[PDB]
C-alpha cells in the first residue's frame, strides 16, 4: 500500500517530463483506477506500466530528428534600438541607488 | 536499439501471459472447489432425509 | 469506474465488444471472455424497451459528468445484462449455443424460453459433435446429412420431422432446429416415424 | 516570388540531382553493389561578421527517410553538422542516413531571407559552397 | 489484450528499422498468427520474440 | 599516410585490401579518404 503511493508519483513525474519535453498537456496517460480496493490494490503496477508503455510509444511516434539553430545576440545593438546603448549605458551609471 | 526496445516489451508480455495463465488456472480451480461444496451440501440434505 | 478507466473502448463495432468483454465477463462471473463478448451482442440484438445499445452505453459511460438522470439508465442496462446471464445459467448453455443464440434469439416471454429450451435439448442430443453443427449453422452449410450424423438418427427421420411445420430443406436458422425435439420425443414414445 | 523552386520568394535555394554527381563512377562496382549516405557535413567559407550565425537549411527532396531525418539545419558554416554533439553510437540516425546514391533528390540547400540585410554581404561574399558527404559501400 | 497491440507495433518498428538499415523489404519476419483467439492470446510474446 | 600535394578541398582515391581469404566479410578491405594517417573509418574506437 505505501509502495503504490511511491510508484504512482513516479508515473506522474514521467508524465510531467513527457508533457514538458513535448508540449502536450492536454493529453494524459497515467490515468486513475490503477488501485482497486476490491482487489486490495493487486495488479496496479500492470496497469501503470501499461500506461507507461502507451506514453513511451506516443513518445517514439512523436520523437524524431529536429532542426537545431544557434543565434548570437550582440546586445550592444539591441540596446542601440533605444539609442542609449551599452558603451555609455553602463559607463554613466555611478550611484548607490 | 529498437530490437532491444521490442524485446523488452515482448518479455514483459511473456510475464503477463504467464501471470494470466496462473490466474485463469487458479480461478478455474476455485470454481470447482465451490462447485464441490454446493454439491456436498445438496447431497447432505438427501443423506439426512 | 473500471470501464471508464482503462483503455477507451473502441468506436468501431466488433471491437467494442472485444474490448468491453473481459470486464463484463468478470462482473458477471461468466466462464470465457468470448462468452461475455457474445452476451453484449445478444442483449444488443434484442432487449426489452428503453435499454441502451452498447455503443450508446459506451458513449454514456465516457462523459464529463454523469447526471442524476441517465445513470439509473445504465444501471437498468446492467440489470438487463444480469437477467440475460441468468437466462444463460438457468439452461446451462455452452459457448457455441450462446454464440448461435447471440445473433438474434428472442428472449423476454415464456413462449421464447420454450424455444431456447428446445434448442438446448437438441444441441445436448448432438453432444460431442455439436461444435460442427453450430459451426455449419453459423455458416450456410447445415444439411440434414451432417445433422443426422450428429444426432445418431437416420437421415430419413429428421427430414420427416422437418416436414411438420414445413421448413423442409432450408435449415439456415436455429429456430427451425427448436421444432425437432418435441417431434422426435413424440415419435419415440409412440414407436412411429415422424 | 516563385514557389516550387527547382531569390525564390524572399529566400535563396539550391538544387542538384545526385545522379549527376557520379557516385557510382567514383569507385569500381566490384567493391560493393550498393552505396548509402551516412553523414553530410557542409562548409561555407564566407567572410562572417564576428559573433553572427549563418542562416541555412539543407534538405532531402524525395520522401523515403524518417520523419525529421530528411532535413537538417546549419549554424555557422565551417564543417558544421546540424547537431551539436556528433556521436555515431546514437540509435537516432544521422540526418541523411540511408539515402541510396541513385536518385530521388533535388538537393535542397535553402537560405532563408537572402534579401538586403546582414545576410546579403554574407551570401554575396560566399565564393563557393563546399559539402562533405560520408557514405557507406556495403 | 491492449498490451499485445502495444508490443506488436514495436515488433513492426523493429522490422521497419531492419528493412531500412539493410535494404531488404521483400523479406519479412514479424508474421501473423501471434494472437490466437482460441488461446485468448496466450503465448503471443513467445512467437513475437 | 600519403604525403602528396593535394589541391584544396579534394579527396584522394585509394583502396587498400588483403590478398588472401581468412578474414571476416568486410574486414579484408579498407578504403581511404585524404591521405595523412587516415583510417578507413571516421571514428576510431577499439571498444567496438
Amino acid at each position: 500500500y505505501r509502495f503504490y503511493d511511491l510508484t504512482a508519483a513516479r508515473c506522474m513525474m514521467a508524465e510531467k517530463a513527457y508533457a514538458w519535453q513535448t508540449n502536450d498537456t492536454a493529453t494524459r496517460y497515467i490515468k486513475s483506477g490503477a488501485w482497486q480496493s476490491n482487489n486490495a490494490g493487486l495488479m496496479a503496477g500492470e496497469s501503470l506500466l501499461l500506461n507507461l508503455a502507451e506514453m513511451e510509444q506516443a513518445w517514439l511516434k512523436r520523437d524524431s530528428r529536429s532542426l537545431e539553430v544557434t543565434r548570437t545576440v550582440s546586445l550592444a545593438a539591441v540596446y542601440r534600438t533605444d539609442n542609449v546603448t551599452l558603451a555609455e549605458g553602463i559607463a554613466d551609471l555611478l550611484k548607490g541607488n | 536499439q529498437a530490437l532491444d526496445s521490442a524485446r523488452s516489451l515482448t518479455g514483459q508480455l511473456m510475464q503477463f501471459g504467464s501471470t494470466l495463465l496462473g490466474l485463469i488456472e487458479r480461478r478455474d480451480a476455485e470454481a470447482m472447489s465451490e462447485l464441490l461444496q454446493n454439491q456436498a451440501g445438496e447431497l447432505m440434505l438427501s443423506s439426512l432425509r | 469506474d473500471l470501464l471508464r478507466n482503462g483503455g477507451i473502448d473502441k468506436t468501431n463495432t466488433k471491437t467494442l465488444y472485444t474490448t468491453m468483454a473481459p470486464v463484463i465477463t468478470a462482473a458477471m462471473q461468466l466462464d470465457i471472455t468470448e462468452s461475455g463478448e457474445a452476451l453484449l451482442r445478444w442483449l444488443d440484438n434484442n432487449h426489452p424497451a428503453g435499454i441502451l445499445t452498447t455503443s450508446e452505453a459506451r458513449k454514456l459511460i465516457i462523459k464529463k459528468g454523469q447526471t442524476a438522470g441517465d445513470k439509473e439508465k445504465l444501471a437498468a442496462w446492467c440489470q438487463a445484462l444480469a437477467q440475460r446471464v441468468l437466462v444463460i445459467r438457468t439452461f446451462t448453455l455452452s459457448n457455441a449455443e450462446l454464440q448461435t443464440l447471440s445473433q438474434g434469439a428472442p428472449a423476454g416471454t415464456i413462449t421464447e424460453l420454450y424455444n431456447i429450451s428446445d434448442f438446448h435439448n437438441l444441441i445436448n442430443r448432438c453432444g460431442e459433435q455439436a461444435g460442427t453443427v453450430l459451426d455449419a449453422l453459423q455458416s450456410g452449410t447445415l444439411t440434414v446429412k451432417i445433422l443426422a450424423q450428429a444426432l445418431n438418427l437416420s437421415e430419413e427421420v429428421i427430414t420427416q420431422a422437418l416436414t411438420l411445420a414445413g421448413q423442409k430443406p432450408e435449415l439456415t436458422t436455429w429456430a427451425q432446429l427448436a421444432v425437432l425435439p418435441p417431434r422426435l420425443d413424440l415419435a419415440d414414445t409412440l414407436h412411429i416415424t415422424p | 516570388g516563385s514557389g516550387n523552386i527547382p531569390t525564390a520568394d524572399n529566400q535563396l535555394h539550391a538544387a542538384f540531382n545526385l545522379k549527376a554527381l557520379n557516385i557510382k563512377d567514383d569507385y569500381p562496382e566490384a567493391l560493393g553493389t550498393t552505396r548509402r549516405i551516412k553523414q553530410i557535413s557542409v562548409t561555407l567559407p564566407a567572410l562572417v561578421e564576428p559573433y553572427q550565425d549563418m542562416r541555412a537549411i539543407f534538405r532531402y527532396g524525395g520522401n523515403s527517410l524518417p520523419a525529421g531525418c530528411k532535413a537538417i539545419a546549419l549554424s555557422h558554416g565551417i564543417n558544421d553538422d546540424g547537431l551539436f554533439r556528433l556521436d555515431f553510437n546514437d540509435g537516432r540516425w544521422l540526418p541523411f542516413e540511408g539515402i541510396p546514391v541513385d536518385d530521388d533528390n533535388s538537393l535542397t540547400l535553402s537560405f532563408p531571407d537572402a534579401t538586403g540585410e546582414k545576410q546579403k554581404p554574407l551570401l554575396l561574399s560566399l565564393t563557393d559552397i563546399i559539402i562533405h558527404i560520408r557514405y557507406t559501400i556495403c
